[PDB]
């Protein structure tokens, strides 16, 4: 679980505060949300596991 | 002087079978601190969610003037109602003495001809002005009573106006406002049959009502339910940087024992420092 | 004396020695978690914990 | 110890909990009655009650 | 009367006023399901329902 949480999930990286000052808040969005996507999916994994 | 639970109208115009329904637009948070000015005198408050419930019998206040700042500055609304006759009027300046000021530009005339208290509560967002109301009958003249008095809402008239004072009461009279602020808040709203909700949980003013609030229930059975999380919000701010992150030749112009004359000054050049 | 910085196993930003000077430890976690309610009963009382 | 030796035996050798790993969560362990609990905490918010 | 429409639990509209006149219920949620087919055996029958 904790490796799962610094992992990428196809974004531009996996630590935050570092897509946030390198684009337009529209286009970090994308980026935000396919983060939460995947911490979302590897959290149902390990909660079913 | 406090709204104990007072204060609830109908977010939507959805009607809803008996079940527990969790509002999120709806205002006005219980026991909340009201400024009644129990003398009539012309003040003018603030606004963004007011809550007027004047309990004086014989209801002689009958208008409220909304807008903006007077003198011919923006437009404003003044809603009157004389006679059993509703005229809504938002076009009138300031320059029953207050309408015939200035009528330079009028737009969108509407009027609506056809103890004691009147509760009414107006609200502003995305320019549509929501009014309600009210009525209970009351016997205490020491101040608000206690009671649910569920809201009906009367008029959606938008107008386009971004309101931010009421002033201009009536005169030659007790009277009093009793007008309270309210906030953002989640209520939880216990819709009963024929769209009656009679009952309210304002989740933000003790733990239990948010807990009320988190399983949907109005009666919480014995035991520990997880019903949130906390955080520390940060109070100061630290920055600490590199040292000196390098510094400037100053200790060499200032500090030498051998100066040209003014005729041949040396001009050094001094850069990224 | 050349690290810098220094994070945790969890990949996680632990310490770093004071940029300006005094060159010691830094940042721990706040506090946080899940806060519960303790009733005894709506028909038996009103308070809670 | 309030315990007999073969509970005491138990007690120290599968007690490990692979010494090593506990910096990955946090936890609030220790004892109250001899004034030694410390309450630890971890920037991945993984606890264990 | 000053309600327009209405919805149930499950956040779905249930009944809404009729606009020109005669103001009454409304629509209710049509026919559907799975189908499945009965079969005694098709060795020894053909027939289905």
């Amino acid at each position: 679980l904790v490796k799962q949480l610094s992992s990428n999930f196809g974004a531009i990286s996996s630590v935050l505060n570092d897509i946030l000052s390198r684009l337009d808040p529209p286009e970090a969005e994308v980026q935000i949300d396919r983060l939460i996507t995947g911490r979302l999916q590897s959290l149902q994994t390990y909660v079913t596991q | 002087h406090t709204s104990s639970m007072r204060g609830v109208y109908y977010p939507d115009e959805i009607f809803r079978s008996d079940t527990l329904y969790l509002t999120q637009d709806l205002f006005l948070p219980f026991y909340s601190n009201v400024t009644g000015f129990h003398t009539g005198n012309p003040v003018i408050p603030f606004k963004d969610g007011i809550y007027f419930a004047a309990t004086e019998k014989s209801n002689v206040v009958r208008g409220w003037v909304f807008g903006s700042t007077m003198n011919n500055k923006s437009q404003s609304v003044i809603i009157i109602n004389n006679s059993t006759n509703v005229v809504i009027r938002a076009c009138n300046f300031e320059l029953h003495t207050m309408i015939f000021d200035n009528a330079f530009n009028c737009t969108f005339e509407y009027i609506s001809d056809a103890k004691h208290l009147r509760e009414f509560v107006f609200k502003n967002k995305d320019g549509f002005l929501y009014v309600y109301k009210g009525y209970q009958p009351i016997d205490v003249v020491r101040d608000l009573p206690s009671g649910f008095n569920t809201l009906k809402p009367i008029f959606k008239l938008p107008l386009g106006i971004n309101i931010t004072n009421f002033r201009a009461i009536l005169t030659a009279f007790a009277a009093a406002y009793f007008v309270g602020y309210l906030k953002p808040t989640t209520f939880m709203l216990k819709y009963d049959e024929n769209g009656t909700i009679t009952d309210a949980v304002d989740c933000s003013q003790n733990p239990l009502a948010e807990l009320k609030c988190s399983v949907k229930s109005f009666e919480i059975d014995k035991g520990i339910y997880q019903t949130s999380n906390f955080r520390v919000v940060p109070s100061g701010d630290v920055v600490r940087f590199p040292n000196i992150t390098n510094l400037c030749p100053f200790g060499e112009v200032f500090n030498a024992t051998k100066f040209p004359s003014v005729y041949a000054w040396e001009r050094k050049k001094i850069s990224n420092c | 004396p050349f690290q810098q910085f220094g994070r945790d196993v969890s990949d996680f930003t632990d310490s770093v020695r004071d940029p300006k000077t005094s060159e010691i430890l830094d940042i721990s976690p706040c506090a946080f978690g899940g806060v519960s309610v303790i009733t005894p009963g709506t028909n038996a009382s009103s308070e809670v914990a | 110890t309030k315990r007999s030796f073969i509970e005491d035996l138990l007690f120290n050798k599968v007690t490990l909990a692979d010494a090593g790993f506990m910096k990955q969560y946090g936890e609030c362990l220790g004892d109250i009655n001899a004034r030694d609990l410390i309450c630890a905490q971890k920037f991945n918010g993984l606890t264990v009650l």
